[PDB]
């Protein structure tokens, strides 16, 4: 359980070839490609607004359409 | 409040987990597709059982749907962190501890979570192995089946628990 | 231009075989066949909005995939 | 603002008024039911190819600007979906595109970025319509929707031209 409904936000920065400098990492240099690479992790509250939820319902309600090339499991009858 | 692992610390981290660079690619394949992974899972759960958005169903109303979309994202993110860490301890404690009981008390249906989590698992495995329709991230071509299976194992812990 | 930033939101219901939703929203006459009497299109001019949470999640995806 | 429901006799009539009505409805279903991804993938593709767009001087910097761009991309997608429902682009060309280039010029919304977001949505919609998946992994009866895909492509080309 987590009372605040926080989850780990993991961010992956492969900044090889990225000409913008970032220096949030404060530890020692590796003197190789890892100086242009960073993983960021933080614990953040996860939230979804009812407005977003309403938009998702409108996407989901047709009950037939899918992503491209995925299994079809739709049914027209109550399962549970 | 955030931790930054770059330079020497990242060089070290890559040696403390198996297949460090591939593992970071695999994590990337999850986190850069987070919104659609959550969407497919809740959408598919619903198209298989449309009663979930009938007036008596557990995703009826924007409040209930928003909670389900939120919970799916939470579960997905603890899985992504397990894959980064090569360790499921935080997932098992912080995320899954007390969750089955919680859902039992609320009436959040186990068959619905079984299906949603199952779809997230398939979708993540496909992104990691690059069998999905979209292959937007750039990696050297190779065999990531071990990391994909490790990821699937973390989802299987979720399913088992619920 | 639309001052209210509306767009047409279309929903497509192929509800052939659905027994549990009463087909009452469509108020016109029947066709006499399932392909039309158990199918419906909904169209509504709607103010299009994107909430902070949705935008924030897209930004998180972007930040982990920027091309060098 | 009022929702319209078209079923029964009225839907049968609509299918006499537009070409390939059933296929058209399937195409619209695919696009609307995947709209959030179509939009987010286009806007995030525009950004991942040009990361300056979310640097502090970039036009998508901050949630407010990202939200406005996602919204506008959705507006455009929806007017295209409606064009595909209707069989023509008149509403798209008037309500959506009329004055839009000038609006964007007054706000400083970048033409190159818009061309790319629209271009990605185009490719995505064309691919949903010309989906070559096996029937087992296809929600609609398999067949040839190339005419409708080309029609859809044409509507996006009108957006690209206007902007
Ligand atoms: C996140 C969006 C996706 C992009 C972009 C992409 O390239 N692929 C994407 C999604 C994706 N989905 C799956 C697997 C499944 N999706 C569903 C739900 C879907 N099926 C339905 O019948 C309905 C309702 C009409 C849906 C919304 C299901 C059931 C699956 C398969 C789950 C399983 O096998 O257990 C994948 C993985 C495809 C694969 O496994 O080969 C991707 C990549
Ligand atoms: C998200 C909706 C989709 C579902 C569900 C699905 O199954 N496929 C979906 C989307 C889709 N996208 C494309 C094409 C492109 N998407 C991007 C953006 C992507 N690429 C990047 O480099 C980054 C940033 C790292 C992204 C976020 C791009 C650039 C394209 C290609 C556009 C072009 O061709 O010019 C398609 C089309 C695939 C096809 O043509 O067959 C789909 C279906
Ligand atoms: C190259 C892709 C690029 C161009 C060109 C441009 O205009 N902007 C670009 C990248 C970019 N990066 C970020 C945000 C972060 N980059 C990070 C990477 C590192 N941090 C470090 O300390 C190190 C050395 C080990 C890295 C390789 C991190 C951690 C980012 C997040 C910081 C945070 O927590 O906010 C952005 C977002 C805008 C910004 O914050 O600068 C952009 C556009
Ligand atoms: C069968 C798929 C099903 C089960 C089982 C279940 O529990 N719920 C099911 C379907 C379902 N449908 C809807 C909403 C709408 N269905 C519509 C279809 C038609 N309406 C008509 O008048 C006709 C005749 C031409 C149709 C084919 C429409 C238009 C719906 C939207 C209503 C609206 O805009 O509010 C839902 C959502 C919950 C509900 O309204 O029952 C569900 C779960
Ligand atoms: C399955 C996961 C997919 C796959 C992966 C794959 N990746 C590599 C090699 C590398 N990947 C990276 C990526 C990163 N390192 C970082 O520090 C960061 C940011 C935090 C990232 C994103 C790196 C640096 C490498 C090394 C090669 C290079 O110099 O770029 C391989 C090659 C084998 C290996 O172990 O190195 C593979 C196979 N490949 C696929 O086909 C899957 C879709
Ligand atoms: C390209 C668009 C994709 C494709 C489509 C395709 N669809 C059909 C056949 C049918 N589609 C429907 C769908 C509806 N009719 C409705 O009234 C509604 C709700 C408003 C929907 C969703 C119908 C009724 C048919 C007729 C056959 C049937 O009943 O199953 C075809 C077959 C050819 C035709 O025109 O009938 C095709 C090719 N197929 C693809 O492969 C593309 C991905
Ligand atoms: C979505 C796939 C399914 C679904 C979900 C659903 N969940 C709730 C409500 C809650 N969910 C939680 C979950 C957690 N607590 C934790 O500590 C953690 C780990 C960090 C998690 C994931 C909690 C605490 C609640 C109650 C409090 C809250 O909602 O904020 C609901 C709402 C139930 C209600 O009626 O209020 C729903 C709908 N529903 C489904 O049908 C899917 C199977
Ligand atoms: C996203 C791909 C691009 C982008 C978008 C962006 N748009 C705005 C602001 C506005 N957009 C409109 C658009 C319309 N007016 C109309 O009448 C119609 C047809 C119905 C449309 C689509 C308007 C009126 C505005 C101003 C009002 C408002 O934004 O609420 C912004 C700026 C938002 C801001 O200034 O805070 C942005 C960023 N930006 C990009 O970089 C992409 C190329």
């Amino acid at each position: 359980r987590d009372a605040q409904l926080r989850a780990p936000i993991v961010e992956i920065f492969d900044a090889r070839g990225c000409d913008a400098k970032n220096a949030q990492y404060t530890g020692p240099k590796s003197n190789d490609m890892n100086d242009d690479q960073c993983v960021k992790v933080s614990m953040q509250k996860i939230t979804v607004s009812e407005a977003t939820a309403a938009k998702k319902l409108q996407e989901f309600i047709g009950g037939k359409a899918t992503a491209i090339n995925v299994p079809i499991i739709s049914s027209m009858t109550k399962k549970y | 409040k955030a931790a930054y692992v770059g330079g020497a610390d990242l060089q070290a981290l890559k040696k403390f987990v198996s297949e460090g660079n591939k593992r970071l690619d695999a994590v990337n394949a999850i986190v850069s597709n987070a919104s659609c992974i959550v969407s497919d899972a809740v959408s598919g759960m619903i198209c298989e059982n449309p009663a979930l958005i009938s007036p008596s169903g557990n995703c009826y109303t924007n409040r209930r749907m928003a909670a389900c979309l939120r919970d799916a994202e939470i579960i997905l993110r603890y899985v992504s962190y397990s894959l980064l860490s090569g360790d499921s301890s935080v997932l098992e404690d912080r995320c899954l501890g007390g969750l089955k009981e919680t859902y039992a008390s609320l009436g959040v249906p186990a068959a619905g979570n079984a299906r949603a989590v199952g779809i997230m698992k398939a979708t993540c495995v496909a992104f990691i192995n690059n069998t999905s329709n979209q292959k937007k991230l750039s990696t050297p071509a190779g065999d990531c089946s071990a990391l994909a299976s490790e990821c699937a194992g973390y989802f299987d812990k979720v399913t088992s628990a619920l | 231009k639309d001052a209210q930033l509306r767009a047409p939101v279309v929903t497509i219901f192929d509800a052939r075989g659905c027994k549990d939703h009463a087909n009452k929203e469509y108020t016109g006459p029947k066709a006499g066949n399932a392909e039309n009497d158990e199918c419906c299109v909904k169209v509504q001019m709607t103010p299009i909005k994107v909430a902070d949470d949705a935008a924030a999640l897209v930004l998180k995806e972007c930040l982990s995939e920027l091309k060098g």
